[PDB]
RNA sequence: UCCCCCGUGCCCAUAGCGGCGUGGAACCACCCGUUCCCAUUCCGAACACGGAAGUGAAACGCGCCAGCGCCGAUGGUACUGGGCGGGCGACCGCCUGGGAGAGUAGGUCGGUGCGGGGG
RNA sequence: UUGACUGGGGCGGUCGCCUCCUAAAAGGUAACGGAGGCGCCCAAAGGUCCCCUCAGGCGGGACGGAAAUCCGCCGGAGAGCGCAAGGGUAGAAGGGGGCCUGACUGCGAGGCCUGCAAGCCGAGCAGGGGCGAAAGCCGGGCCUAGUGAACCGGUGGUCCCGU
RNA sequence: AAAAUG
RNA sequence: CGCGGGGUGGAGCAGCCUGGUAGCUCGUCGGGCUCAUAACCCGAAGGUCGUCGGUUCAAAUCCGGCCCCCGCAACCA
């Protein structure tokens, strides 16, 4: 909700930046390719996760939209798009964690984020943890 | 006129009671004294020929030396007066000039101030050096109420050589300023 | 304004520039001759 | 037809020319009195030993010789150049 | 030769901030005064002149400290001149040279020419 | 006679100049691609010499917002720099003061940029000046926009021509 | 020769 | 989709390009006249100026962002 802004489409080169790991939560949902995510599909995953488990635990959505998604009106050529219209979107590099769940049973969480997966227009893949950290 | 009690007093009488008080060694790791700031701020310089520089030297008396007409650093249309010019009134009296002022002050002005308790014990608060406000201009000998032509009083700072209010406030209690504890 | 400035009892112009309203009228200052070296120029 | 019914908030056209500003004369060449070293937007290249610079920052060689640059960090970048024999 | 100190330059934070003790014989400063020079939109505060009684408390100098700051490898990758495969495509990968940024280990409370005064 | 561009033309928008980006780490670089300015202003907002250093934050202070003016620490630049943006900048280009008028005349090595013609920088010499003890600085303004060939005339001036 | 209703 | 006009006390209209002063009629309120109501008379009140911000010392007023309101165009195949 703010700066100067209907950017440049640009593109999304090797997934540099996609391979994170869970920060929070206890398990997690990585991404495997790359693409533009609507925030219309976050919400609609999200939503979708809790919705899932009723009365659950806490939720993670370490993805977010900003970048703006221009579109014409149905005619021809005359200066940038209406531009946004739809609305805005964030970028998503094979392997970035996209939610992530805590606070719940495996058999819940892990079923619970394979959901989502669905509503997300790209293919997913599921993690645990232990691994990544910084310590001795 | 060149070496006044309250000086005179703050050496001779002040100093001891302080070495040991508090406890020192270094004469000048004692508690100086040596800057006044008797400051006004008035009210404006706006409209029906509202000179001014009449309280200017009002103030002149009352200390000795001319305060220097202070201008707007910045602008606000909230409250009139803007950009530059406007008036703030401010003097600086360093030794001698210094001292009597404030023997004055605290033998007569303060007295008589309207009713009078103390002083503000807070007002140090803790930081190094003092502060207060007069609200009457004709609090002193010097100046009349035949004179004055209006109430404006103002503020008055001062400074301390040393650090700890505790150090300041002793050696104001002792060259006799009051306090509202 | 675009201004000139007429050395006092011969020729020569500078083209100066004042602001009129601005605080001007009088203009006029020590500027160098063509004919022999100075005097003030003054307006018009 | 199957017209349709464009049109233009267009409000951007526009654009300066290129004023082509830089290092003219690196470090090393040979340069002539008067020879402008570098076009710069404020001083980022302050003047050296022989080199003066005018009001737009343009810096250029005041004697004949090599061009020479220099660090100074917290001082800035420096351009001179180095007489001969 | 090696110490101490007053001027100065250079490297341009590894010399910084903040702590902790020390130094007054010299130097330096603060101090002693406002008659003269000259001073501050008002103040000898600062500029300035004349003096040296007192001090190392300020300030500066010199040491020690890692808590902040600054520096910071090696490895390893990202990316990449050039060359080149796979797949329908989205993209994935190799060969040959280059090679960070972050982060780790760790380093650092300076270094160094010139001229002076003193043992 | 009733312009051109234009993802056909008309309608609409635009047409020169400045600043970011696009632009792929020298320049340069398109599109009816993204985003803002200019067609002025200063007689001090210009010279030079001498001084001063910001904005904020934290306390403390009569009237006094949440910054009126004071005092005290902390604060290397986030202020300022006439107006857009950018670069630059306190070891000043910023704030104040005293004298000034180089916002000169004659010139101009050597370059930048560049199809042309335009635009830009400029040391130095001469003359006669300003400020400073001096070294010195001074041909307008921290810098880039604030502008228009020729032709035709108008006002002056002058060594020239004048059937 | 004269300034609506209940 | 594009142009351009307009949102101001309760209603209906000014004030805005020429920035600091919100004006008019109607109605609301109080007091008179009248047996009483109207009419008439005297005297008052009442406006975040559509909204979310920008420039300025200061914005009804100048510059952009939408929200309803009104008009004009939307043509050749």
């Amino acid at each position: 909700r703010m700066k100067y802004r209907k950017q440049q489409r640009g593109r999304l080169k090797g997934a540099t930046k996609g391979g994170d790991y869970v920060a929070f939560g206890d398990y997690g949902l990585v991404a495997l390719e790359p693409a533009w995510i609507t925030a219309q599909q976050i919400e609609a995953a999200r939503v979708a996760m809790v919705r899932h488990f009723r009365r659950g635990g806490k939720i993670f959505i370490r993805i977010f939209p900003d970048k703006p998604y221009t579109k014409k009106p149905l005619e021809v050529r005359m200066g940038k798009g209406k531009g946004n219209v739809e609305g805005y979107v964030a970028v998503v590099k094979p392997g970035r964690v996209m939610f992530e769940v805590a606070g719940v049973t495996e058999e819940q969480a892990m079923e619970a984020l394979r959901i989502a997966g669905h509503k997300l227009p790209i293919k997913t893949k599921i993690v645990r943890r232990d691994a990544y950290d910084e310590a001795q | 006129p060149l070496d006044v009690a309250l000086k005179r007093k703050y050496y001779e009488e002040v100093r001891p009671e302080l070495i040991r008080r508090f406890g020192y060694q270094n004469v000048w790791e004692v508690p100086r004294l040596e800057k006044v700031v008797i400051n006004q701020g008035l009210g404006e310089a706006k409209e029906d020929a509202r000179i001014l520089e009449k309280a200017a030297q009002e103030l002149a008396l009352i200390t000795g030396q001319k305060p220097a007409v202070t201008r707007a650093k910045k602008s606000i249309s909230n409250f009139k007066l803007r950009k530059g010019m406007p008036i703030g009134l401010r003097v600086t009296l360093r030794r001698d000039r210094m001292w009597i002022f404030l023997e004055k002050l605290l033998n007569v002005a303060l007295p008589r101030i309207r009713d009078f308790r103390g002083l503000n014990p807070n007002s140090f608060d803790g930081r190094g050096n003092y502060n207060l406000g007069l609200r009457e201009q004709l609090i002193f000998p010097e100046i009349t109420y035949d004179m004055v032509d209006a109430l404006r009083g103002m503020d008055i700072a001062v400074v301390t050589t040393a650090e700890t209010d505790e150090e300041a406030r002793a050696l104001l209690e002792l060259l006799g300023f009051p306090f509202r504890k | 304004l675009l201004l000139e400035c007429t050395e006092c009892k011969r020729r020569n112009y500078a083209t100066e520039k004042n602001k009129r309203n601005t605080p001007n009228k009088l203009e006029l200052r020590k500027y160098c001759p063509w004919c022999r070296k100075h005097t003030v120029h003054r307006e018009v | 037809m199957a017209h349709k019914k464009g049109l233009g908030s267009t409000r951007n056209g526009r654009d300066s020319q290129a004023k082509r500003l830089g290092v003219k004369r690196y470090e090393g060449q040979v340069v002539r009195a008067g020879n402008i070293l570098v076009r710069q937007r404020g001083t980022r290249f302050k003047p050296g030993k022989n080199v003066g610079m005018g009001r737009d920052f343009t810096l250029f060689a005041l004697v004949d010789g090599v061009v020479e640059f220099q660090d100074r960090g917290r001082l800035g970048r420096y351009v001179h150049v180095r007489p001969l024999a």
